[PDB]
């Protein structure tokens, strides 16, 4: 039924009051933004960082969902310089009541170069895969999250063997199993299987009617998958059904059972209750004796 | 609470873990082997350090088994991918050794490391501190001032940082050095999945001690109910077997 969900959080209630496509939380995310869009005035630096200012590049609408796996920590960040403005943003978010947890990391605002760590390889990064706003929450999320040594393989065999490589400047590897779960690979050697969340916290360029609508036939695609699944054990349902058929019919043999013991118990009745009735006519054998 | 077989039946997922455990145990020359997940075998010394341990390892090595030389994982690891989709961790020989020994960790407000809050075997409590590297990280019950983590922030002037995860009380900051630019550093607060930051309180007592137990009580109060009208029926039953036995 989440997948289910999964094919309504596209077109219920979208870019108004989706609570799971784009409001992560109560409805206080528009409270929160209006609240520091108006309250700007006493904060030293404006705090408008990350998930909103981050938006997936064209042609890998399929990494979304391991680029939120991976960088979820980020996702749900702010941009807050000062200490002071540090808890001025904290008694501002218990005052206009969010009940999720956002994850707050001090930083200052600065551009600089990182294309000497940036991965070496013919196939594309996150940072190729991102498109952001501003240059300092890029180089926010490089300092963080390390989105330059991070690659994009879709085989699994391809992306194992390519860090089992020893690569410069790579640290982790991306891979795509399915539309529900992902490979995220570290060293070549360890393997880790990590679920992709529900709830998106990823902007797409791409509208909701054209360019989305194939991305949600591919959803369509996975409730076949669960179909499978769910036909797969109709195999082993049959089983269980021909058990149970197995186990009335013995219910069956054990009342027919039950029929032949009371009649066994009627004809010793019936054998039993003339015994000593009227039989003892010994008036002719007395004359014989 | 139990880190034995009974733990394996709270999440569908661990019946493959469930499984390969089973199998393990049944084959002699495997347990001696492949030990038990540290889910299992490794245990913290309270509540307060159990939930430490489980933030630093994550559920997929928490749930893997231990390869203790590399002899058995070329040709006895094939029949446990196979059938069991579980994550499989081989020991290597990488040195165990803290940079820092624990005399200057206690002097920053730490009590210990992670690697002594918590018991178990010797084999898969040494691949712990190789995959999480729990035995780089103090550990302290205690929360430190704010002060004494821009202190820890600081790194040192050879430039390398002293420790690149802290744990004070209950709050777990990441320590993460920029490697480029001024070599700028930045911390990374989580809060460990838990309660909340209480020493010794009321502990959140809004209408009950816990918020499942009483859901847990209140199906043994159902259970309970049930077995008195199985009690009572079984007592009507034999009370007709009474009024059969005067008509016999």
């Amino acid at each position: 039924s989440r997948s289910i969900q999964n094919k309504k959080v596209e077109l219920q209630n979208i870019a108004k009051g989706n609570d799971t496509f784009l409001m992560n939380f109560d409805r206080n995310m528009d409270r929160l933004l209006r609240t520091i869009e108006q309250r700007k005035n006493e904060f030293e630096t404006p705090a408008i960082g990350l998930g909103s200012l981050v938006t997936i590049r064209k042609g890998f609408e399929k990494w979304t969902r391991s680029i939120q796996r991976a960088i979820s920590s980020s996702l749900n960040a702010f941009v807050v310089s000062n200490p002071k403005d540090n808890r001025l943003f904290r008694d501002i978010m218990r005052s206009c009541g969010i009940r999720s947890n956002i994850p707050i990391v001090t930083y200052c605002l600065s551009q600089f170069d990182y294309s000497k760590g940036r991965a070496h390889g013919n196939y594309p990064t996150i940072v190729d895969a991102l498109e952001f706003s501003k240059p300092e929450i890029e180089c926010l999320f490089v300092d963080l999250s390390r989105i330059e040594r991070i690659v994009l393989i879709e085989d699994k065999n391809e992306a194992r063997n390519f860090l089992q490589r020893n690569p410069v400047n790579v640290n982790m590897a991306l891979s795509l199993r399915d539309r529900r779960s992902g490979f995220q690979l570290s060293g070549g050697y360890r393997l880790d299987t990590v679920t992709y969340q529900d709830k998106i916290r990823l902007k797409v360029n791409s509208s909701s009617d054209n360019g989305t609508q194939y991305l949600k036939d591919l959803i369509e695609q996975e409730t076949k998958e669960l179909q499978n699944i769910r036909d797969r054990y109709e195999e082993k349902l049959s089983e269980v059904r021909s058990r149970l058929k197995e186990i009335d019919g013995r219910l069956k043999s054990t009342k027919n059972e039950m029929r032949k013991t009371n009649f066994r118990m009627t004809e010793l009745k019936m054998n039993v209750g003339k015994v000593v009735d009227t039989g003892i006519l010994n008036s002719k054998i007395n004359e014989r004796k | 609470t139990t880190d034995k077989i009974g733990i394996l039946n709270q999440d569908q997922d661990l019946k493959e873990v469930r499984d390969a455990v089973l199998m393990v145990r049944e084959h002699p020359e495997m347990k001696d082997k492949i030990l038990e997940p540290p889910i299992m075998t490794v245990s913290a010394i309270n509540a307060q350090f159990a939930a430490y341990l489980a933030q630093c390892v994550d559920y997929n090595t928490s749930k893997a088994l231990t390869v203790v030389d590399s002899d058995s994982y070329k040709l006895f690891a094939n029949p446990i991918l196979d059938k069991f989709k579980v994550n499989l961790r081989e020991l290597s020989s990488a040195d165990t050794t803290p940079p820092v020994p624990a005399e200057t960790v206690r002097d920053l407000g730490f009590e210990g490391y992670l690697s002594d809050f918590i018991t178990g075997d010797k084999r898969v409590m040494k691949m712990l501190c190789q995959t999480s590297k729990i035995h780089t990280i103090p550990v302290s019950r205690r929360e430190l001032t704010p002060a004494q983590i821009k202190k820890l922030i600081t790194p040192r002037p050879n430039g390398k940082i002293l420790f690149k995860r802290i744990i004070h009380g209950n709050r777990l900051v990441d320590i993460k050095q920029s490697a480029y630019g001024s070599k700028q550093v930045f911390p990374t607060d989580v809060s460990i999945k838990q309660t909340n930051f209480y020493q010794g309180s009321i502990m959140s007592n809004e209408q009950k001690i816990r918020i499942e137990n009483e859901i847990i009580n209140l199906k043994n109060e159902y259970n309970d109910r049930k077995s008195t009208l199985d009690a009572l029926s079984n007592q009507k039953s034999g009370y007709r077997h009474e009024l059969s036995e005067l008509a016999s």
